[PDB]
RNA sequence: CCCAUGUUAAUAGCUUCUUAGGAGAAUGACGUAGCAUGCUACG
RNA sequence: CGUAGCAUGCUACGUCAUUCUCCUAAGAAGCUACCCC
């Protein structure tokens, strides 16, 4: 704005105008001193406009720029944290029984509702009252699935660890109900 | 994407995309850069190209930003900003963008193609953040080099394991030898898929080449490798970690009376616990290797991580530490490939033991305690990034001898590396002086040092031995072949297999020839035990069979001299070329 | 390609009638990302074309309910309306039906795609929405089936099952007449052409269907908001059986949808001058606005006390921050004016004299708290009832 | 950012911003405090600064708002409003600002630099908020005089863990004690990162520091030490919580024939059932803190806190409870630093237990029943407002003595201070009397308390002991040679070394000299276990040698001297310097 | 001349507010073409 | 009477400022339908 001749034009147009004024000068002169801070005036108030929308356009692209280094920088972070996710359940795959079982198939294929039923080596049972509790996983050891599981812990709703040997019929109600009973594979 | 600029460390998000490494750069720093070399192309979050579709222009002298856009002059909006201005370039973070000088330095490295001494001695003097640049650039021109080599399409199948192969011409055809590999396509006018990974071997006889493939396809006339290249990737670990002295010992527990031939190593071994780093530098065959193995012992309770820049330098170690350390800590890495023949007799790519040995390559990243670094001059400033980088600890040792042979630098061919410009920790050594220094070799009899200590080491060695009288000498010429400019030397070949039964207890000895394919070659005519001398410096034998083939810049280099001899034990016969080369040395004449 | 994938299971947290758990399954962004991309043109054009039977998109305000309930009544001949309510909708849907409104949702796409491309779209659907793994609370369970309330085609999946029952008790109620007590001798034919149609033709018959269809619209005029129906059925043609009366849907629920849809929640007026008993949970009123007839949706007016009462978060107890919620609550609850009762009427009156009361409160706090009165102060009209009279107003 | 007024109470959204502490104002109260004071600085929700970037006024007398910013009169916007108008400065809640009279306490505690017993006794009749505001503006004046200490550059490194080091001069050393420590720097040109945090202790002999970092790194010429400053916050919670008495006890559940010790103590445990807090005020020796601990015995089912301002008192504490209370409930609470030796036989830092023991300024903010506050008289309102604000509790008990050694205050120098003014609860006891009182000596003989009962105390103990004949005077003066200005007495330590012998029952007496750099050097001379007489005072020994080092106004103030004898449970030996002071009490003459 | 201390979905509708862009209108300043009137020089 | 020049007034077009209206985009806050009776 300030900074471009345009504006020192119209200045020395208004210091010209003014010397005029105050020497009286002629009204022709005066007229043409007019003409010359009137076409200052002008081609300034271009020249400062086009300046501000220039500004405008720049920080209107440095603001898009900002936000696309804001997105690809996410993106990066968001490929990161899915390639840690993928890496940490692969390295939780049992891959032995997983590996017999997938090479024992037709093609390779096996449904994935028995993925875990015959590889898991953790078996989360959740009982909702006694008398499921005695009609499932009576005892330290049940049969699940065809195979043979221990109890190696069983928890409450509020995650308070009970032993086994405080769920009889008549302290059923004391407990806090559904117990999620953590079993091991044998 | 933002980050660091690699001149002044200021938020930036430029990348001069002219270079081949694509570096940052400060908004003050890109321009510097742009408007003095030929890098004419600024990638921003987006690239700085005209984005009205029928234009071609790139460079950030002129291009204008609109709307939210760029454009050319021809297709500029009516309300545009000139990016390259006022000494800037425009990007983010452009008000805190605070310029550097260094520019020059930044300038010589990312623009030269690294072929005169000049690249590499301002690619060691300059500041970190350029010494990590300038390493890694440096690979990608070696990687780019090799990308450069040409197709080898087949002409017929001699037999399951032996294939005749012809190279497309105008490219040079790469050297055969195990570190190259190659992928193979079939073209059947259509499916061009990879057929698997191959390695080639000169033959024994005639223009013929073993191939060893990861598949066991049966190849046709048709199928053609082309060499495959890795992709170099970014580091950013220093190449040395800031140096702490610390007034008592920290992370360490020594033992009281460990033994006692490591008796004079006790001083070192206390300012090793000491300091956070520290170099050792020795003549060859001063028990450098072995102070490290002390060193392990003085600490048993320190999880050492053994690596280096060799294969063999490091079974060496492994050989030592089974010789001296216990054996049930030790695992000696190789890495999935594994094509050079490893040292198997400790526990094979077991991370979790406490005696770790590695190329520095195939290191893991992990933490650990005391980590020794063997054969520095080995290395380059990408291997001390990489070891820097992955293996995070309380001590670093750097042993090796700045006098040896350094790493190859296949890129440079013309002048001579000065030594002291190998790497970072070589320049510690030359500047300052080693932290711990120990001459007098004790692997080597009396002639042998004598004449080492004639040769490039002005005369200080003062070992302890007596001249064993199975130093021997030879002058013949012999004949040149020139195979894949590695040439071999079939009658100097005939003459050791000829000597080989007058002295019944060389038939043990170890060939020692550089020439790659010299050493396959000795493998078939006599088969003895065969190394070349950069996989050599490390290892030792008793009995040393050295054959000089050529009168070339490369077999007569003093330090290559130097390092393939000192690795005698009790005696060595060399066979030798150059008139003046074998008369600088006093063995006997024969 | 196929992928299948997880949609989780979270607990609305709004307010309700009733203390049974509302739940809502969140897609996974892998099956919103293609579903919205496959169905956008028809979920657009669907709800911006006005004056037809899937209503899906034409506002209740701005007089757009009155051209609602003239577009239900067209031209039937001695109308009454009849509106049902599918128990467990949402749930209890045979997978049939869903793959049958993925089909007749999906038959637009005769032309950017090819065949096999349509069948994996199909198979993708019916993976991530209709048989998929549902994550409740931690731990993968498997949908048996039923559509999920959260995918992108979910309102008009259901329109399109919601007319497939319509026409399926249509089709039974003609075909189980007596056949000879049928005496309007057109209407005889047409059940004769319908079960040759149905059960002794393979192929499409397009004239038969569109002759059917046009008999449809002639005396089953229909209205569906995704189940929320409205029929305009001619009565003479209900009681000689030729459409589908209530019992019929009871019959074709129990052997369709599995459920038994008990006739103490589908209600039928047979008069017009009061509207609809209850479509979109909004009652329906005959008010006289300048000066003609209008109908005027009225909410239950103690819905809107409730959510004045009680609020989810509770930042908006605090009034004075709130207007713009009293506002809207204001012009939901407008026709609660005209209404013959009194004590439904004063609740537009209390939510007029307490959003003057919370401006009264806020230009204290706001003159207390700095020292001057807001400048352009214009919350001058939301205390008037002739903004929210406008509101409902047929100009705009 | 709103708030209350710190003289009235009112919302408002002022900061007088002069004041060290910066305190909310109502608008009246700042137009007051600004219009008397030097304070000529308010910070609003932006600061008062004229707004126009080439301006430098901030006087909030002559500053004008207009548009949404602030301007001098020189850069006046046409349309202004004067903001110093009307007896009101411009702000948040004008209208609802209800000013107040007391802005010349307020003026006056803010304005002065806690240097003469005005101030102090200004800072303790006050009202509530004021109280507050000039404890917490008094602790920040000592942290930033703590601030104007020297800079310590090393100036070579004499071992591992000796240390020379000179100070630099125009600022006054520090003294060299377990509570001061220093961050340490080292500028080589760059990278000027905290070093670690050291403690420093003179040396045995010769001008040398005996340094003990947090970190092992040696120590280099150049590493220089600053003192850190801890950054004081702000309190909310009443000095006193109000008293409500109760009908009945609350909170508590009595337990019958607890003891038959603790049997003229159970009315005074029922009182302080009754009570919401409850001061006990006793001569020292008399059963205070055993008061506390048959007060725990006497209500078992109450979780109890007892904190002290002091450690060693609070270790006393803990070692009482252990001789009485049942050991299994008890825990002492250390800091995370720790730098003094704690107590322990408790399981340490178990917040979770039922008679938890703390300092003052290491209390984690719970909830408690009854809870103990020992020896009120070392702690001032900060103290009171840290342990009222982070233990809620349904009972309070305050024992200590107003006879004794108060806090130190390092600010005040001219005038003393009257006992009454220590702090709130003192004032609370010299008002109107004890809740509880119980004076009759159980801890010394008849001798010493008899001249106790002749020195400060006006003659009222009656103690039940009589005359052990082992208390012994001298009177030989010594040499002084102010190490860090804390003097060290060289031959009286001599003295003591030399008699140490000829009564061998005293080889397991205690030191007492408060002298913290002589209590350092009496550890190495004669090695007995030692304290300073401000860390005694809840503690006692059998043999108690205390020796007055110098006749100054602080090893002869009659409080000091009254509870450095007070500790002796059978015998004192006290090697005095002042003639007076020695006359006054009636021990053998030696 | 110095002594105490660190804890919760999809879709749809609607109300309000902000920003940006476009279009149109109105008023005024300023500038270039066209029209008219008047003054001077020449024919 | 005409040409050239000057002055004044009146129309057409361009630049700037202000106001108003409409739309399109983006964003933020909220409500209802949904869910159950
Ligand atoms: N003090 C010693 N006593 C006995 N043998 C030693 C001693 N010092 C070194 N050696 C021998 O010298 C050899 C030097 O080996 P090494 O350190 O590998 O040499 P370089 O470092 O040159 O490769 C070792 O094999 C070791 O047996
Ligand atoms: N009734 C009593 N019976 C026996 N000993 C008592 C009795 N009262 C007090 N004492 C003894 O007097 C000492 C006073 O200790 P304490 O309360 O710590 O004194 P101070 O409060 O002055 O520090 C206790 O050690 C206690 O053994
Ligand atoms: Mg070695
Ligand atoms: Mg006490
Ligand atoms: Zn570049
Ligand atoms: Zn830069
Ligand atoms: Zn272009
Ligand atoms: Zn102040
Ligand atoms: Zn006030
Ligand atoms: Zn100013």
């Amino acid at each position: 704005f300030s900074s471009l001749p345009s504006y020192a034009a119209f200045a020395t147009a208004q210091e010209a105008y003014e010397q005029a004024v105050a020497n009286g000068d002629s009204e022709v002169v005066l007229k043409k001193l007019k003409k010359s801070l009137n076409v200052a005036k002008s081609e300034f108030d271009r020249d400062a406009a086009m300046q501000r929308k220039l500004e405008k356009m720049a920080d209107q692209a440095m603001t898009q720029m900002y936000k696309q280094a804001r997105s690809e920088d996410k993106r990066a972070k968001v490929t990161s944290a899915m390639q840690t996710m993928l890496f940490t359940m692969l390295r939780k795959l049992d891959n032995d029984a997983l590996n017999n079982i997938i090479n024992n198939a037709r093609d390779g294929c096996v449904p994935l509702n028995i993925i875990p039923l015959t590889t898991a080596a953790k078996l989360m049972v959740v009982i909702p009252d006694y008398n499921t509790y005695k009609n499932t996983c009576d005892g330290t050891t049940f049969t699940y699935a065809s195979a043979l599981w221990e109890i190696q812990q069983v928890v409450d709703a509020d995650s308070k660890i009970v032993q086994l040997s405080e769920i009889s019929m008549d302290n059923s109600p004391n407990l806090a109900w559904p117990l999620i009973v953590t079993a091991l594979r044998a | 994407a933002v980050g660091a600029c690699v001149l002044c460390n200021s938020q930036t998000s430029l990348r001069c995309g002219a270079c081949i490494r694509r570096p940052f750069l400060c908004c003050k720093c890109c321009y510097d850069h742009v408007i003095s070399t030929s890098h004419k192309l600024v990638l921003s979050v987006n690239p700085y190209v005209c984005n009205a579709p029928g234009c071609d222009v790139t460079d950030v002298t002129q291009l204008y930003l609109g709307g939210m856009s760029y454009y050319c002059k021809s297709h500029k909006p009516p309300i545009s900003f000139p990016l390259c201005a006022n000494g800037q370039v425009f990007g983010l973070y452009k008000n805190t963008c605070v310029g550097s000088d260094n520019v020059t330095d930044f300038n010589a490295i990312a623009t030269c193609d690294w072929t005169n001494a000049g690249d590499y001695i301002l690619a060691n003097t300059c500041t970190e953040r350029l010494k990590l640049f300038a390493a890694e650039t440096l690979k990608a021109t070696e990687e780019t080099f090799k990308l450069s080599y040409g197709i080898a399409t087949v002409r017929e199948v001699l037999s399951d394991r032996e294939l005749h192969l012809s190279w497309e011409v105008g490219k040079p055809r790469p050297p055969l030898n195990r570190n190259y590999v190659f992928t193979g396509y079939r073209v059947t006018k259509n499916s061009k898929v990879q057929i698997g990974e191959y390695t080639f071997e000169k033959g024994d006889y005639g223009d013929a080449v073993v191939y060893r493939g990861t598949t066991t396809y049966k190849l046709n006339v048709g199928d053609y490798f082309v060499l495959t290249s890795h992709t170099v990737m970014p580091l950013s670990a220093p190449t040395l970690v800031p140096q702490e002295h610390y007034v008592r010992i920290t992370g360490l527990y020594p033992t009281l009376n460990i033994s006692d031939e490591f008796s004079s190593n006790v001083a070192n071994y206390q300012k090793v616990g000491m300091q956070k780093y520290s170099t050792l530098q020795g003549p060859p065959g001063t028990g450098k290797s072995h102070f490290a193995i002390g060193l392990a012992l003085y600490y048993p309770s320190a999880r050492i991580v053994y690596t280096a820049c060799s294969h063999a330098a490091v079974d060496a170690l492994c050989e030592k530490a089974l010789k001296y350390l216990p054996i049930d800590k030790c695992s000696r890495i190789i890495p999935a490939r594994a094509r050079v023949e490893c040292f198997d007799k400790f526990k094979v790519n077991s991370t979790l033991e406490q005696y770790v040995f590695c190329t520095v390559n195939a290191l893991p990243e992990t933490t650990a305690d005391i980590v020794v670094f063997d054969e520095i001059s080995m290395a380059t400033n990408y291997d001390l990034s990489v070891v820097n980088a992955r293996l995070r600890a309380k001590h670093y040792v750097y042993i090796g001898d700045p006098a040896q042979l350094p790493a190859p630098r296949t890129l440079l061919t013309k002048g001579t590396l000065e030594p002291e410009y190998f790497n970072s920790v070589c320049r510690l050594m030359k500047t300052i002086g080693p932290d711990m220094f120990l001459g007098t070799c004790r692997r080597c009899p009396a002639e042998i040092v004598d004449t080492v200590s004639a040769l490039v080491y002005d005369n200080k060695l003062k070992a302890h031995k007596d001249k064993s009288a199975q130093c021997f000498k030879m002058f013949y010429k012999g004949v040149i072949t020139h195979d894949v400019s590695s040439a071999i030397n079939r009658p100097q070949i005939g003459v050791v297999r000829e000597f080989l039964t007058r002295n019944p207890a060389w038939r043990k000895a170890v060939f020692i020839s550089p020439y790659n394919s010299q050493n396959a070659v000795a493998s078939k005519i006599l088969g003895l035990p065969t190394q070349t001398v950069d996989s050599s410096q490390g290892s030792e034998y008793d009995y040393v069979i050295f054959t000089q083939t050529t009168e070339t810049a490369h077999s007569c280099n003093v330090n290559r001299f130097n390092v393939a001899i000192t690795r005698a034990k009790v005696g060595i016969l060399c066979i030798m070329s150059d008139r003046d080369l074998y008369d600088k040395l006093q063995f006997t004449s024969l | 390609n196929v992928i299948p994938t997880i949609t989780q299971m979270n607990l609305k947290y709004a307010i309700s009638a009733k203390n049974r758990a509302r739940t809502v399954a969140g897609v996974s962004i892998c099956s919103t990302m293609t579903n919205r991309q496959f169905h956008q043109k028809l979920l657009k054009s669907i709800a911006a074309t006005r004056g037809a039977t899937v209503v899906i998109g034409t506002s209740k305000f701005y007089g757009g309910w009155h051209n609602m309930l003239k577009t239900v009544y067209s031209d039937v001949e001695n109308p009454h309306l009849m509106g049902w309510d599918y128990p467990k909708c949402d749930r209890a849907m045979p997978n049939m039906l869903r793959i049958m409104a993925s089909l007749v949702l999906a038959r637009k796409h005769t032309t950017c795609c090819s065949l096999s491309h349509r069948f994996y779209r199909l198979a993708n659907e019916c993976a991530q929405v209709l048989s998929e793994m549902v994550m409740c609370g931690g731990s993968l369970y498997v949908k048996p089936g039923g559509t999920s309330s959260g995918d992108a085609t979910t309102a008009y999946a259901n329109s399109v099952f919601n007319i497939c029952q319509a026409v399926t008790a249509n089709v039974n109620a003609l075909l189980s007449t007596d056949g000879n007590k049928i005496a309007d001798k057109y209407v005889r034919n047409l059940q004769h052409r319908l079960y040759e149609c149905l059960y002794r033709n393979r192929d499409v018959d397009t004239d038969f269907v569109n002759e059917f269809y046009a008999y449809l619209r002639k005396h089953f005029s229909m209205m569906i908001l995704s189940d929320d129906a409205v029929v305009c059925f001619n009565s003479t043609y209900a009681s000689q059986g030729l459409v589908a009366s209530i019992k019929n849907f009871k019959s074709v629920l129990y052997y369709q949808n599995n459920v038994f849809m008990s006739e103490a929640k589908c209600w039928t007026e047979t008069d017009l001058t009061k509207g609809p008993h209850e479509f979109c949970s909004q009652h329906t009123m005959l008010v006289k606005q300048g000066d003609d007839y209008v109908y005027l949706p009225y909410p239950d007016p103690s819905r809107i006390l409730g959510a004045g009462c009680f609020v989810d978060d509770i930042v908006k107890t605090d009034g004075t921050l709130m207007i713009e919620r009293f506002v809207s609550l204001a012009i939901d609850a407008y026709p609660l004016t005209k209404h013959p009762n009194q004590e439904y009427a004063d609740v537009f009156h209390l939510y007029l004299q307490y959003i003057r009361k919370l401006h009264d409160e806020l230009t204290g706090h706001m003159l207390d708290m700095y020292s001057v009165m807001l400048t352009n102060d214009n919350t001058s009209r939301y205390w008037e009832p002739e903004f929210y009279e406008a509101m409902y107003t047929p100009h705009t």
